[PDB]
């Protein structure tokens, strides 16, 4: 009796780095939030 | 219909069950009641001259030859009564019948007639309102750990109490509504 | 073509500047006041057409299907008022405007004088339709099923625009007046064989045809009341009317290009409705049995005869029609039972016995009982098939018996039978659904009266 | 239709009529309670005739699960009430 | 109560006015075609004696 | 006999209601259009055809039959 | 595993409201019953009394831009011509030769 709405298990698969994840891409990381790098 | 199955049928039960097909169908071969009960009578006395046998293993290997011989002259068309599952009467009033929650639907002008019906269905309500409350609670203590092994339903064992899962079977249609 | 094009622009304002109680009451008023007006565009003659100006023409081709389209809409009003119940009154306007809005580019979509004008239309009725699918439709599949609605078209429509440039580069108009007139013949050429696929597939994939016709049930199925009335009802038609339209400037090669279509349909037609009769879907059904009805207007136009274009124009219209009412009748049970599943609801002749009689009559009418107009176009076509060969009938023949069958089918599955015992939420019917369906099924009683209204301009 | 509305005297009547015309049992020892194989001494293949006779006198037929456990007129009647929905 | 009930039932003038206006835009249109207004082959009449233009 | 017993059934109120409303609302416009049809058939008309008398060039709606049509 | 189970704070899904629990005589429009009641009339006044009867009547009595009573009229004296002066009925060549200049083939 309601309409369907997106949740977490179906919004997570925008999350990644890129869409369609391959072996090769698997261990790509999203970039930082506020886009910095630490400086090591 | 009303009575629970069991898991299995018996020997005595299959060999009764055989005995009542064979004489239904018998006559249905015997338009004729003299013709029927001699008949008849015949069948009795073939059925019962191993009646006193011990051993399970030809009693078992009896039945068999016994179905077979019956599906072999079993004729193709018998009398069914017309309210049987095959008769020409099965369902018929099946399209009158009408749930009672229908009636909780009805508008007030409808229901303004009838005020003595509408009254006692009001009783029977909370009637049903408290029994459900103390049914559910007697139904889970009753029951063994596991889950039911059988689907019968037991008696109430109280004085105020009620049979736990009655209100679908007391209130029945009815068998003739219109 | 203002006296109607203005009202419909004017009911934007209406809706928007409308109290928050009286958005549903005010648009149905003035849509069945614009349905009014728009009634006086049956008065046609035998002669060219009602060229109004140099943008907008009338037909009796174009005039049934304008009438239809503006008589849809306070039906699909009455039908979305239910379901929107809880809706913010900002997204109950914006349903209202996505309505309005697609009204108003088939209004100009019909009556379009120009090609490239009738393309940008066609097209354009494509955004509010899949906003009202994807934003109000309520399963998880109706992304899906938008993106499928939306890709089909855009595979067929792309490659028609081309050739629409081309054709203006080569006879200098795209006026339907001066194209009909100034008609060439199609020489057989490969470059005639592209354009006349390119001319075709367009209008093939909306009807839709066997084999390109996957969208249809997943956005029927996925969308809401009015979306589908609206998709059943008139967009189907908008292929068909484009066939009609541009098969002037592809003959003769017609007579040997139609061959792969019209098995595609003779044989599909019988599919689909195999297909019907295993459904566990009502929805599903219901598009399926549009596919059939659709297939045999796609022979009708690729036979191309006097009585072939008679048939196809009863046909859509009936279809139309009986189409939206069927859908509005398993909605009516959707929002009782919320499962969309044939089955569970069972044996409602009891429960319901007015309801009972509605789908009596919607099932009648789709089998093509006569002399309802749906027997009347289904009947000019075989008669048509029939002169283009004598076998046809044959296949024909089959879809009628194997069509009574599913339509029946569904009857006794829902209706008949007992009653589902655990169901105990099953409401007397609303005024509301009595007249939704009262309002679908007179006008095709009515219209069995003046056949000669809804047969095209070839009568 | 034209169908008297039967009683539960008239049900206990009919049936005890049926069981009296049954030349096994005696006239005399039989009752509304007397049990069929302990009391009257009876087999279970004369229940089942006994059975197919109530059958045959009411009309309608008694299914084989619920039948094998009638075992007094009493619960026949009972069986045939709740069966056919008599009120008194 | 003019003035008031007004306020919340002049939405109902918007779509007949739509259909006025849009009467007076056909209108508008037949103007500009005039072109072969009692000139066609088939129609060619004499005008009355107080006739100016055979349609409008 | 007084062994009269409840008739269980849905209500029929609601499509009673929808049918008697749909009925007065159809005859309600519908019993004026007869009345005036009939009124203008038995007074007024079915013109009859006549030949265009020379020198009079005839208007548009007079080259129809009916009444209402014309 | 000390975790809630719970993915998220979701509002529990709403049972579906009767109008007619609140309403009798709810005619399924609003839950407002006067504007439910209006809602009621207006469709039943717009749709059945001025659409469906008046318009109907207005395309009953459409008149007849389609000119089959005048084409009726024409074909009677054509007929009656032909017949009154014996000429066979339909000619079979729509445009009379005369004005058509076949191409010499010379072959
Ligand atoms: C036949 C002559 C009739 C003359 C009298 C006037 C007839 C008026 C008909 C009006 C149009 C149909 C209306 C449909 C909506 C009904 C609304 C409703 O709920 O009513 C409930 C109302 C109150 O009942 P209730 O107590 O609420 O019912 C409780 C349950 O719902 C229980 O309800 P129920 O079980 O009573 O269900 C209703 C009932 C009846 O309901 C319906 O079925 C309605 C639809 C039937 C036709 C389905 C489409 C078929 C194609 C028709 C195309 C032609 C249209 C003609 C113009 C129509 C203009 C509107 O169901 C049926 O009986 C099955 C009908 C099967 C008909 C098969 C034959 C059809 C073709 C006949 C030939 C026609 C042309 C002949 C040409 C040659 C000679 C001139 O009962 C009725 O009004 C029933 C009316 C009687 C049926 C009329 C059937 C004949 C008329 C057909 C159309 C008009 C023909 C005109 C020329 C006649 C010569
Ligand atoms: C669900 C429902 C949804 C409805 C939706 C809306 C409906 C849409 C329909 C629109 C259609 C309107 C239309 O076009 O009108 C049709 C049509 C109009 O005709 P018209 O082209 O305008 O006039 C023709 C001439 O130009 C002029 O003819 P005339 O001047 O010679 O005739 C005289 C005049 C009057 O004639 C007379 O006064 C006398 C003639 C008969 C009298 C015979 C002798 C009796 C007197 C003798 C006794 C008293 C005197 C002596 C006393 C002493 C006795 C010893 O005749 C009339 O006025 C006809 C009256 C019919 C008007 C009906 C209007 C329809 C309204 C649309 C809405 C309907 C809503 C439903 C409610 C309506 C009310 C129920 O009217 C009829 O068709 C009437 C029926 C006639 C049929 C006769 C029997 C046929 C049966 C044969 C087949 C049998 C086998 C089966
Ligand atoms: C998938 C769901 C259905 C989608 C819709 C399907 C409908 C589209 C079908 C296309 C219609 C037919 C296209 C061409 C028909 C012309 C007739 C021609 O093909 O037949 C012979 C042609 O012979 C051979 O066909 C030559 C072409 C062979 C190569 C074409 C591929 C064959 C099958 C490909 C099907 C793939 C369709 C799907 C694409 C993704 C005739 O011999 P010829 O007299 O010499 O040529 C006459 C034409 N002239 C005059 C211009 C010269
Ligand atoms: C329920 C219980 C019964 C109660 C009712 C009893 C009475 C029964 C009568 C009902 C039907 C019986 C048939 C009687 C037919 C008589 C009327 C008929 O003759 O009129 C027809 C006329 O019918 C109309 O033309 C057809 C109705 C118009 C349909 C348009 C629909 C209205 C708009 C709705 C929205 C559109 C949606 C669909 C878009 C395509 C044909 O007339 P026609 O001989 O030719 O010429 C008329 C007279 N002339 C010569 C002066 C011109
Ligand atoms: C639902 C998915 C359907 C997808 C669309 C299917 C239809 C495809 C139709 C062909 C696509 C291109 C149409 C061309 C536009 C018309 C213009 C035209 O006809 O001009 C021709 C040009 O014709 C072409 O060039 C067409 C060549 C094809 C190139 C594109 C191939 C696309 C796929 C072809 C096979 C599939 C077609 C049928 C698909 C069936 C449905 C799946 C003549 O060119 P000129 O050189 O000026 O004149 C010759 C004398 N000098
Ligand atoms: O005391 P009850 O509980 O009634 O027990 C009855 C009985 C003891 C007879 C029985 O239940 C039982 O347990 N018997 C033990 C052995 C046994 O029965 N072995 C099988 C014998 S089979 C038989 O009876 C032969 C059948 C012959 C009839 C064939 C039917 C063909 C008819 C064709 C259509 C007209």
């Amino acid at each position: 009796a309601r309409q369907w709405q997106p949740d977490v298990e179906w919004a997570e698969q925008f999350g990644g780095a890129v869409m369609y994840p391959t072996k090769e891409t698997a261990h790509w990381k999203p970039p930082p939030w506020n886009d910095v790098d630490p400086p090591k | 219909a009303f009575s629970a199955p069991a898991a299995y049928l018996t020997h005595q039960q299959k060999v009764l069950r055989l005995y009542k097909r064979a004489l239904r169908h018998l006559e249905s071969w015997c338009v004729h009641r003299d013709k029927y009960r001699y008949f008849a009578c015949l069948m009795r006395a073939r059925f019962d001259e191993h009646k006193n046998e011990k051993d399970m293993v030809k009693a078992t290997q009896l039945l068999r030859q016994a179905e077979e011989e019956f599906w072999y002259g079993q004729h193709p068309q018998p009398y069914i009564f017309p309210e049987s599952p095959g008769g020409t009467s099965y369902e018929r009033y099946e399209c009158y019948k009408v749930p009672e929650w229908c009636l909780d639907d009805w508008h007030p002008s409808e229901k303004a007639m009838y005020p003595d019906y509408f009254a006692k269905r009001e009783q029977w309500k909370r009637l049903r309102r408290e029994s459900w409350e103390r049914e559910v609670k007697q139904l889970q203590e009753e029951t063994p750990p596991g889950g039911p092994r059988t689907e019968a339903l037991p008696p109430a064992r109280k004085e105020g109490d009620l049979p736990p899962l009655w209100w679908h079977i007391v209130t029945r249609p009815r068998e003739r509504p219109m | 073509m203002l006296k109607i094009i203005i009202p419909t622009t004017m009911l934007l304002p209406m809706t928007w500047m409308s109290k928050h109680n009286m958005i549903w009451i005010n648009a149905t008023v003035h849509s069945l006041l614009i349905s009014l007006i728009s009634l006086s565009l049956l008065n046609q003659l035998g002669e060219n057409s009602l060229n109004f100006s140099l943008t907008f023409f009338s037909d009796s081709l174009s005039a049934p299907l304008l009438v239809l389209t503006t008589w849809l809409l306070p039906l699909m009003l009455m039908a979305s008022q239910s379901h929107l119940s809880k809706e913010t009154t900002t997204r109950k306007k914006l349903y209202i405007t996505m309505l309005i809005l697609l009204q108003l580019f088939l209004i100009m979509t019909f009556t379009a004088t120009e090609l490239i004008l009738f393309y940008i239309l066609f097209e354009a009725t494509l955004v509010p339709t899949l906003i009202i699918i994807t934003r109000w439709g309520n399963q998880t599949e109706r992304l899906n099923a938008g993106l499928y609605f939306l890709f089909y078209t855009l595979a067929g429509s792309l490659p028609l625009l081309v050739a629409l440039v081309y054709i203006q580069n080569t006879t200098g108009s795209l006026n339907f007046l001066i194209i009909h007139y100034w008609s060439h013949p199609l020489s057989n050429s490969w470059s005639n064989i592209f354009m006349w696929l390119a001319c075709i597939m367009a209008f093939m994939v909306k009807m839709p045809l066997y084999g390109l016709h996957l969208w249809l049930p997943k956005a029927h199925v996925e969308a809401p009341i009015a979306g589908s009335m609206v998709l059943a009802a008139v967009l189907l038609k908008l292929g068909g009317y484009g066939m009609m339209r541009i098969t002037t400037i592809l003959n003769p090669l017609t007579n040997y290009m139609a061959y792969p279509f019209l098995m595609l349909s003779m044989w599909g037609m019988i599919m689909t409705s195999s297909i019907c009769l295993r459904q566990t879907d009502l929805k599903s059904l219901i598009a399926y049995s549009s596919v059939s009805h659709m297939a045999l207007v796609i022979v009708a136009i690729m036979i191309q005869t006097p009585w072939s274009f008679m048939g196809a124009t009863a046909l859509m219209i009936a279809h139309g029609l009986t189409s939206s009412m069927l859908f509005c009748l398993a909605n009516t049970n959707y929002e009782r039972v919320h499962s969309r599943t044939m089955i569970l609801a069972r044996g409602l002749q009891t429960l319901l016995p007015l309801m009972a009689t509605w789908w009596l009559v919607a099932s009648l009418t789709n089998l093509a009982l006569p002399p309802s107009i749906n027997l009347i176009g289904e009947l000019f076509i075989i008669t048509a098939s029939f002169s283009w060969s004598n076998i046809t009938i044959i296949l024909m023949g089959m879809n009628m018996m194997i069509t009574a069958l599913y339509s029946l089918y569904m009857l006794i599955t829902t209706q008949r039978g007992k009653y589902t015992h655990h169901i105990n939420n099953i409401k007397p019917s609303f005024t509301r659904e009595n007249a939704l369906m009262a309002l679908h099924i007179l006008p095709l009683l009515l219209l069995t009266l003046n056949p000669k209204m809804i047969l095209g301009p070839l009568y | 239709s034209d169908a008297p509305p039967l009683t539960l005297e008239a049900i206990k009547d009919r049936v005890l009529y049926v069981l009296k015309l049954y030349d096994k049992i005696d006239p005399e020892k039989l009752s509304v309670n007397s049990h069929f194989m302990k009391d009257l001494g009876l087999d279970s293949l004369d229940q089942v005739e006994i059975i197919m006779a109530m059958e045959d006198e009411f009309g309608f037929e008694i299914p084989d699960i619920d039948a094998e456990k009638l075992m007094c007129p009493q619960e026949i009647v009972d069986y045939i009430a709740d069966k056919k929905d008599v009120y008194e | 109560n003019v003035l008031q009930i007004v306020r919340d039932h002049w939405v109902h003038i918007l779509v007949p006015v739509g259909f006025v206006f849009g009467c007076y835009l056909d209108r508008r249109s037949d103007e500009k075609l005039t072109a072969f207004r009692n000139k066609s082959l088939l129609f060619k009449r004499e005008l009355r004696p107080n006739e100016e233009v055979t349609w409008k | 006999h007084g062994k009269r017993l409840f008739i269980i059934k849905p209500s029929g109120f609601y499509d009673r209601r929808f049918l008697k409303l749909m009925r007065f609302y159809i005859l309600l416009t519908g019993i004026p259009v007869a009345i005036g049809i009939t009124l203008v058939n038995v007074f007024i008309g079915e013109a009859e055809l006549a030949d265009i008398p020379e020198g009079y060039v005839p208007e548009h709606w007079e080259y129809f039959k009916h009444p209402i049509s014309r | 595993p000390p975790e809630p189970t719970i993915r998220l704070q979701e509002d529990p899904d709403p049972e579906d409201e009767n109008l007619y629990e609140k309403n009798p005589d709810s005619h399924g429009y609003d839950k407002d019953p006067i504007v439910d009641l209006w809602n009621m009339r207006v469709v039943f006044f717009f749709g059945f009394s001025i659409v469906l009867v008046l318009g109907s009547t207005f395309v009953a009595y459409l008149p007849d831009y389609r000119m089959q009573e005048w084409a009726r009229r024409e074909a009677e004296r054509l007929v009656k011509y032909r017949e009154a002066n014996g000429l066979p009925l339909m000619e079979s060549n729509c445009f009379d030769p005369n004005k058509i200049q076949l191409p010499e083939d010379e072959d």
